């Protein structure tokens, strides 16, 4: 006869993850997709509105004791906080941390914090720093479409300071040219790309034909800080960018002794890193205020700032001033 | 062991019971479309279908759940590193309350096994909302194969020319996921092998063959599987099974899962009243009717007519 | 001698466990990247009164002590000067650091030494004496031994992820090094696990101290 005898028991797989396990589109580069525009991709994935997505299943994980059914058939600033809402979603604040952890458990993904800011929380000062209003680069848009790519917001599109596309040299957009008004960054509706209110197209050949280089400091640093984060492998810790600070300033310093014209040049950046370093460390610091004009006359990229060792900033910035130290 | 385990007969009816119905033995007709199937599934060479017949009770269902959790094992070292990352997904389709076919019961039903979350709610990116989820669907959660069983059921449509529309649908499904369909139904499924170039290139057929009583070496098979039932039968005697192996096959047709529920029947009723060996009344008793038995094989013929095709 | 420093830090904090190896380690790669990838690192067991139950109360003599080349200090000290890290649920702080030098004595001695695949103490001694070659070292080689005389083993808890991995050592007592001898011991160790609070050497009266209780 046979010997052979099957057995049909289950296997018992783990447990798959409630929503589609959407890589995030370049991620360590300074063209990251925002949260928001992640967001507006999975609910497009899932056929659902983002509004009807966060209801469904976000509503319960961050609305922690309501009836979900009857959280369904709600608005989304009930959660959200449409109030503030803004691009700064984007940041670091405390909405963004608990939208990011329930993400981040929905999908058993772990490169969401690095769509945001929170991994800088206690390190940048949240005012001053991201649009109130949502905005676009017109040319990246039509560009990614007309090459079948993914469409999404970089994070460099939500900041105040950052206003052209180095890629296209493009001034960024923040009205629709159909029905004249500023989207909201959150909506019921608005995936990556379309106007949130009239559905209206936002990608065409829009020239660029201003003074790029002004602000070519502040958007070069910002896609860098952006770009970093994902390569650093841990949480950045505070003290570690204070006494980074504090090195370049005893660099200042030095090359002050050295040479007294440069007193001129630095006095008042001098001021101001001595008086950060003389504040509360924990307190952040004010990104495009304070760091990038900083590392930008200690002429250091923002990347070697936060990426380098202290042997390696010390070596450079020595190198930088010429001075003959050695740690 | 050729032996059922010896202390069950100790243990009550219900033990015994059970140890049979989850015993499931393998015929060599079985476990070559085991193989057939699963040498097609990792390596679909280019084709999108894998059209499974057979007879009412050859093993297709028994088929279908062994190869998707052989193929469930099979992935399972790898799944702990990767999520939403389904192995296999296999539903039976719904035979229609309406005369015609239902797709959006369908498409519901195939989110629902996906797990897919709010599915009621949905919406429409520009019924076509619930067929581009699914798409999305298939596409991220990325499974192996499709089975989709009782697919005589997609067929039922008055329009003879919906009825390969029914397959345009699944395909157009299909190829904007690159997902592997293997339908498994009865002897309806002919009439929709290879209708259509599109349908007669990416599909690939196979014939779930019962146990004729022509051939010796089917007969011979037949034999071995009765007196390999007969051993292992939870019983205090063995009770001789092989001599009535006309009178079995004569109710059975060849059907080795009919052969599988008759001796269940059987069992049962010999337990029920305590008794220690099975009589020919016994079976007798639960045996299929006359008319019902004429009726599948006259099915059964006319299904293997239509497959001859050489 | 003065190549090398041993960096010490005031502890405080809460009591501790005697096998606190792997947490204390832990807790400092967690709040010092660049410990996690340096080579000629170790730390020096942590000093005080210990309790009844397998736990060390920290004392006014408590304190974290590092060994490290000196052309690698300013790669630890922004992480550590005034810094402060958990173990679980226990708060540890650490001042401002103070720099102490490698001394030679006639005699040195080891708290917990492992190499792998070494569970007996005769085989113990013959690799130790191996790695005692490979070092240009010259001495001899001795266990600390209980009160029973029985030659005392100790074990590192490595609870890596969920679960946990037991490698067991000696302590190990060599004599008659001659001074240069004794620094390159001091600063080599044996075992390897320097990282994990095992291989550092250390004169020969904290062997006192270890044997008595
Ligand atoms: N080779 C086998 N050995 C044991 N039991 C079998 C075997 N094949 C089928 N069965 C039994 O048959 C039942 C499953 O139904 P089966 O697959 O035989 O029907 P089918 O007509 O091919 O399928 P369906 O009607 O779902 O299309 C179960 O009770 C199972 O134990
Ligand atoms: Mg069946």
């Amino acid at each position: 006869i046979y010997s052979e005898h099957w057995s049909l028991n289950p296997l018992e797989i783990p447990q798959r993850s409630r929503l589609f396990s959407l890589e995030p589109v370049a991620v360590g580069t300074p063209y990251a997709e925002s949260l928001s525009s992640y967001l507006h991709r999975l609910a497009q994935a899932h056929c659902l509105t983002s509004e009807k997505l966060v209801m469904g299943e976000i509503a319960p994980l961050i609305l922690k004791d309501e009836d979900k059914s009857e959280l369904l058939s709600k608005n989304l600033s009930h959660l959200l906080g449409n109030s503030d809402a803004k691009p700064a979603i984007n940041g670091m604040r405390e909405m963004t941390e608990k939208l990011v952890t329930v993400l981040e458990e929905l999908t058993m993904r772990q490169d969401l914090r690095f769509l945001t800011l929170l991994s800088w929380k206690g390190m940048i000062y949240d005012k001053g720093l991201f649009r109130n209003y949502r905005a676009w680069c017109p040319c990246c848009c039509e560009e990614w479409m007309q090459k079948n790519k993914t469409i999404y917001e970089p994070l460099s599109w939500s900041f105040k300071d950052v206003e052209f596309c180095l890629i296209h040299k493009q001034r960024l957009i923040e009205e629709c040219s159909h029905c004249g008004a500023r989207l909201p960054v959150m909506a019921r509706l608005s995936p990556a790309g379309f106007c949130s209110r009239c559905y209206g197209w936002l990608g065409q050949e829009i020239k660029g034909e201003e003074e790029i280089e002004k602000y070519r400091v502040n958007i070069q640093g910002i896609s860098e800080l952006i770009a970093l984060t994902p390569q650093l492998g841990y949480k950045p810790i505070p003290i570690e960018l204070t006494r980074k600070l504090q090195l370049i300033l005893l660099v200042f310093e030095q090359a002050i002794g050295k040479d007294v014209k440069l007193l001129g040049d630095l006095g008042g950046i001098m001021e101001s890193l001595r008086i950060a370093s003389t504040t509360n460390q924990s307190q952040p610091y004010h990104l495009v205020k304070l760091i990038i004009p900083v590392c930008e006359k200690a002429k250091i990229s923002v990347f070697q700032l936060f990426g380098s060792d202290f042997k390696e900033l010390g070596k450079i910035l020595f190198g930088n001033f010429s001075l003959e130290l050695k740690l | 062991s050729t032996g059922f385990p010896l202390e069950l007969l100790t243990r009550p009816a219900t033990e015994r019971l059970a140890y049979f119905e989850n015993y499931t033995v393998a015929h060599p007709r079985l476990k070559e479309v085991y193989e057939i199937l699963m040498r097609t599934i990792a390596e679909p060479a280019g084709a999108s279908f894998i059209f499974v017949y057979g007879a009412s009770g050859v093993g297709k269902t028994t088929l279908r759940l062994r190869v998707e959790q052989k193929l469930t094992e099979l992935a399972l070292p790898k799944l702990e590193s990767d999520r939403a990352r389904v192995p296999v997904v296999g539903i039976e389709a719904i035979a229609p309350e309406s005369r015609y076919f239902n797709w959006k019961e369908y498409y519901t039903r195939a989110l629902i096994t996906l797990e897919e979350p709010l599915i009621d709610h949905k919406f429409d990116y520009g019924a076509p909302a619930l067929r581009r989820a699914l798409e999305n669907a298939l596409i991220h959660r990325h499974p192996d194969v499709f089975f989709v069983d009782e697919a005589q059921h997609f067929g039922k449509v008055a329009s003879g020319y919906k009825l390969q529309d029914q397959l345009d649908c699944l395909k157009s499904l299909a190829n904007m996921t690159g997902i592997l369909h293997c339908l498994l139904g009865t002897y309806e499924l002919l009439t929709f092998r290879n209708l259509s170039g599109q349908l007669s290139r990416r599909s690939v057929d196979i014939h779930f063959r019962r146990y004729c009583a022509d051939s010796p070496e089917d007969v011979q098979a037949f034999k071995s599987v009765l007196l390999t039932f007969q051993q292992h039968l939870p019983l205090a005697e063995t009770p001789n099974l092989v001599d009535h192996w006309e009178y079995f096959y004569e109710r059975t047709l060849g059907c080795i899962g009919t052969l599988k529920d008759w001796l269940k029947r059987v069992l049962s009723d010999a337990l029920d009243r305590e008794a220690t060996t099975i009589t020919l009344k016994d079976l007798q008793k639960r045996a299929l009717s006359v008319a019902q038995c004429q009726k599948m094989f006259k099915e059964i013929q006319e299904g293997e007519r239509q497959l001859s095709e050489t | 001698s003065e190549e090398y420093v041993d960096l010490t830090f005031k502890l405080r904090g809460a009591p501790i466990p005697l096998d606190n190896g792997y947490l204390t380690y832990a807790a400092l790669s967690r709040i010092c990247p660049p410990l996690h990838e340096l080579k000629s690192i170790g730390i020096h067991p942590i000093a005080g009164i210990p309790t009844r139950n397998n736990l060390l109360e920290l004392t006014a003599q408590s304190r974290l002590k590092i060994r490290i080349y000196h052309q690698q200090i300013p790669l630890i000290y922004p992480y550590l000067a005034g810094q402060a890290f958990h173990i679980g649920q226990n708060f540890y702080q650490l001042d401002i650091p103070d720099y102490k030098p490698l001394i030679s004595s006639e005699s040195v001695y080891s708290r917990l030494v492992i190499i792998k695949g070494f569970q007996d103490s005769t085989n113990f001694i013959e690799a130790v004496q191996r790695q005692m070659d490979n070092l240009g070292i010259q001495g001899k080689i001795e266990l600390l031994t209980r009160q029973d005389g029985t030659p005392q083993r100790r074990q590192l808890t490595i609870n890596k992820e969920g679960k946990q991995f037991k490698v067991r050592g000696f302590g190990v007592k060599i004599s008659e090094l001659n001074p240069e001898d004794s620094l390159t011991l001091q600063e080599q160790g044996i075992g390897g696990k320097r990282k994990m609070m095992c291989g550092i050497f250390v004169p020969a009266t904290r062997s006192k101290e270890e044997e008595e209780t």
